RNA sequence: UUGUACAGUUUGAGGGUAUAUGAUACAACCCGGUACAGGAGAUAACUGUACAGG
């Protein structure tokens, strides 16, 4: 008892009762207990769930806008819920409206036949190139639940040996060759790779893909539901048209995908008072539980029964009838089902805290599905992990769909009805969401954060300015070129580290690698070493921890730091004798081989050395050189400049790898290393005669424009152009030896934009004829 | 202009009055139970 | 930068002006004598909130 009325006098406690009654009519109540933080609390508000100190504070709260709008919303909800079930004439009108909408915008048998003809024509065209492949229609084309405008989605299955990128590229080639398909294009970086075409006679956009699992089965399941239950299709088409009018079907603008509503259209039938569509998972099968529901998953459908399999994390396989085998199925009109659907989604269901799944009657808790409770979540029957309703990640969009549902429910709860965007939205405008930046306000096509969109022509190059550029490049090379004494000191440091490590682990051998031995060595750069054990299932984590512990003993070494979260665990520390950062790795033979390759690439010409050094200094000035910050390592930049040099009208350097296979760590490490006779085996040697400054300006121009990072991989292994799709990768750079490791994989979008901006600024400062120092002007962080 | 909604006073206005609540009534009624729109004299 | 909404200060625009007969040098509001109520102050910049970011 926080306070008792016995203290107040008779008139006083009576007036207090009146005050409590008035506060109650405004949705303010007392407090049974109080928190330690607010011992003076004596009231609370349920609508806002807000603590209140005294009666005066309570009366102050009601005056605010928060409680006023909350009570207004409560009144609107009460008005909506008070409405009774629709009268027969109104429901007949709604059914007629649904029929009209499906007739106008729904698919027809002729459309299905035409799409089948498209698929057959594609099969005939593809026989000579892909005879074994088999094409099928899925999605809206086969489900019948979409619109006639909706595209044609064709999945081509191939023998397991064939790879998806290869088959899709071959499909694109055959489509280009044939004339039946006009406007052949590739969108290989969408959610699923697609080849988009437009048949001349049909004019219907067709998207060809392959290996689309969980989609063919889903569309066949929906097709079976539609065939067995005719009441589904009108509801699905009407709900899709409602979503289109409210402008939420397109996931580009942050809305939910278009087909998701179909999964929802059945869902309310499942969860209704009488389930029209029976569930397909539950306690019927032995060894079933909600925790085990994840392992439980639908497998296939055939002969009007769904077969499902369960594998323990023994295997249990069972078939269940798709539709209830009951003769007393209710004859509910389509309009009644639609109105009940709207009521279910508005004021009769928990969109935020429950997962929409059609497999189990009991509402699966979001926690069981390990999903957030902020927004809608739709469960796809044939992919347990995926939450198909993730495209909506912005609360304003959720509120927009909720308002659409509320207004349409109110409208749907000589009667005449119609589907209209204005009526559903009630004047509210959508909120476009930038899927590229995860932000809101700007569409993907035009957005401030687009590095590719980032141009003006450069001025002409006078001979004196070109000479100045060459001079500054040579100056940078000389300034950042280690001296002989520095190399001797590095060798002595490596020897001392090896000797010290041998004390605890005798037989250890240390080999220098990285900038030190790759030909391009930066002054004061990190000392990279690799340790191996003579005559030696070794755990990298434990070995790195032991090495760090050993190094901690050394007085010269301080601030020992073992790192294992990275792909290659390494010990990073500071050496006083070097006075510099030293990193030691374990069995990093691949690193040594790639460093030797870069050393040869440097030895072929000095232009490569100058270019690499100027690139390194330019990157360091812009504060992107260091890898720990999340930007591309200096190795990526030297790879970029080498790739540029290889691919140029006059080839400055050849592809050593291309011009026997030795497998160490699991990859080939062969590369032509005899530079002395390189001209004999290279027919293009000596073609290049551009100046170092001209060559560097050409590099900057090439990377700023005339190059594509999205559709090409910066790989020096192959002289021929490489495509990102063939690597199934989506800045991307490939190692000379390893093809499964991408240096740009960990590079975030913001840092990529900043790096492109730095490159653009460098192109702006360079190549512009015209500071206290010539060198400083070309290397200035402010510009 | 009008008596306070609480304490039935005249010194402060409805919003101005902030003292703890008191029985609702009007001086004309003279009693808490009786209400103005239905009085014996009318 | 991004979606949101209110704590003190000012001007411009608001609800109020029903229940009155006489006054008040540029030095002064007055004796309300009947209107009815379950009703308690809204908008823009002034750097102080509580939820989402990634
Ligand atoms: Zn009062």
């Amino acid at each position: 008892p926080v306070i008792d009325e016995s203290v107040l006098s008779t008139k006083e406690l009576l007036g207090l009762q009146q005050a409590e009654e008035r506060l109650k009519r405004d949705c303010i109540d007392r407090l049974k207990r109080r928190p330690r933080n607010y011992p003076t609390a004596k009231y609370t508000c349920r609508l806002c769930d807000v603590l209140i100190e005294s009666i005066a504070f309570a009366h102050k709260h009601i005056k605010e806008k928060r409680h006023k709008k909350n009570i207004k919303e409560k009144q609107e909800e009460e008005l909506l819920t008070t409405l009774p079930p629709p009268t027969p004439s109104q429901i007949n009108a709604v059914g007629i409206a649904i029929d009209k909408v499906v007739q106008e915008f729904g698919l027809h048998n002729e459309n299905l036949e035409q799409r089948l003809e498209i698929k057959r024509i594609m099969e005939n065209v593809f026989q000579h190139k892909l005879p074994d492949c088999s094409l099928r229609l899925y999605g809206s084309s086969c489900s019948r639940l979409g619109f006639k405008n909706s595209d044609v989605n064709i999945d081509i299955q191939f023998p397991a040996i064939m790879s998806q990128p290869d088959v899709l590229l071959l499909v694109q080639e055959c489509l280009k060759n044939s004339d039946s398909f006009i406007d052949v294009d590739a969108d290989f970086h969408a959610r699923v790779p697609v080849v988009v075409c437009r048949e001349k006679q049909s004019g219907l956009l067709c998207k060809v893909s392959a290996g689309n699992e969980n989609a063919c089965l889903t569309t066949k399941h929906l097709t079976a539901l539609g065939k067995l239950e005719p009441k589904l299709v009108p509801l699905v088409i009407a709900f899709r048209y409602w979503a289109k009018l409210c402008s939420i079907d397109r996931p580009e603008e942050g809305g939910l995908p278009p087909y998701v509503f179909a999964l929802m259209a059945i869902f309310f039938l499942q969860q209704r008072k009488e389930p029209l569509l029976p569930v397909y998972l539950g306690s019927w099968i032995e060894g079933f539980s909600l925790s085990k529901l994840g392992n439980f998953n639908l497998q296939d459908i055939e002969k009007d029964v769904v077969i499902w399999e369960h594998t323990d994390s023994p295997i249990k396989r069972g078939q269940v009838s798709l539709i209830l085998d009951v003769k007393h199925q209710p004859s509910v009109p389509v309009g009644q089902l639609w109105v009940e659907l709207l009521r279910f989604y508005a004021l009769e269901f928990n969109l935020a805290d429950l997962v929409i799944s059609i497999r189990v009657k009991e509402l699966v808790s979001r926690e069981l599905k390990d999903w957030p409770k902020k927004r809608i979540a739709i469960e796809d029957p044939y992919s347990v992990k995926r939450n198909v309703a993730r495209t909506l990640n912005s609360q304003p969009v959720f509120e927009y769909i909720l308002h659409c549902l509320r207004t349409t429910y109110k409208y749907f709860a000589d009667f005449f009805y119609e589907f209209s965007k204005l009526i559903f939205t009630k004047g509210k405008s959508p909120t476009v969401v930038c899927s590229l930046c995860k932000r809101e306000g700007h569409l993907k096509k035009d957005c401030p954060e687009d590095f590719k969109r980032i141009l003006e022509p450069l001025p002409p190059l006078t001979p004196k300015f070109l000479n100045i550029l060459d001079q500054v490049c040579i100056q940078c090379y000389k300034d950042f070129s280690p001296t002989i004494i520095e190399d001797q000191a590095r060798e002595h440091i490596r020897q001392n580290l090896e000797s010290f490590i041998r004390q605890d682990f005798p037989g250890t051998k240390l080999s220098l690698f990285g900038s030190s031995k790759n030909g391009f060595g930066f002054k004061q750069s990190d000392l990279d070493v690799c340790m191996t054990i003579n005559g030696l299932g070794l755990d990298c984590v434990r070995t790195i921890e032991e090495l760090a512990r050993v190094l901690r003993k050394h007085s010269g070494l301080r601030n020992i730091l073992p790192i294992t979260t990275a792909k290659v665990p390494i010990v990073k520390f500071f050496h006083l004798r070097s006075g510099l950062e030293v990193d030691i790795s374990l069995y990093n033979t691949l690193a040594l081989h790639n460093t030797r390759l870069l050393s040869a690439y440097s030895a072929i010409d000095p232009r490569v050395k100058y270019l690499c050094y100027t690139m390194k200094v330019f990157t360091k000035m812009c504060d992107i050189g260091d890898a720990s910050r999340g930007s591309l390592s200096s190795y990526a930049y030297t790879l970029m400049v080498l790739y540029f040099l290889q691919q140029r009208n006059p080839p400055v350097i050849p592809v050593l790898q291309e011009i026997p296979e030795i497998f160490v760590d699991g990859w080939n490490i062969y590369f032509f290393d005899q530079i002395d006779e390189l001209p004999t085996y290279w027919s293009e040697c000596g073609k290049n005669t551009e100046s170092v400054g001209q060559l560097w300006l050409g590099l900057l121009r090439f990377y700023t424009e005339e190059f594509d990072f999205k559709e090409h991989v910066i790989s020096i292994r192959r002289k021929s152009l490489l495509t990102t799709f063939k690597k199934q990768w989506t800045i991307v750079i490939e190692d000379p030896f390893d093809l499964n490791h991408n240096l740009g994989a960990g590079l975030s979008r913001k840092m990529t934009n900043f790096i492109m901006k730095a490159f653009i600024n460098g192109r702006r400062v360079f190549g512009i004829p015209v500071y206290p120092s010539k060198m400083e002007y070309f290397f200035d962080p402010d510009v | 202009g009008d008596r306070c909604y609480n304490c039935g006073g005249l010194d402060h206005h409805a919003k101005e009055c902030k003292l703890p609540p008191q029985p609702k009534k009007c001086h004309f009624c003279q009693s808490i139970s009786h209400m103005v729109a239905s009085c014996p004299l009318k």
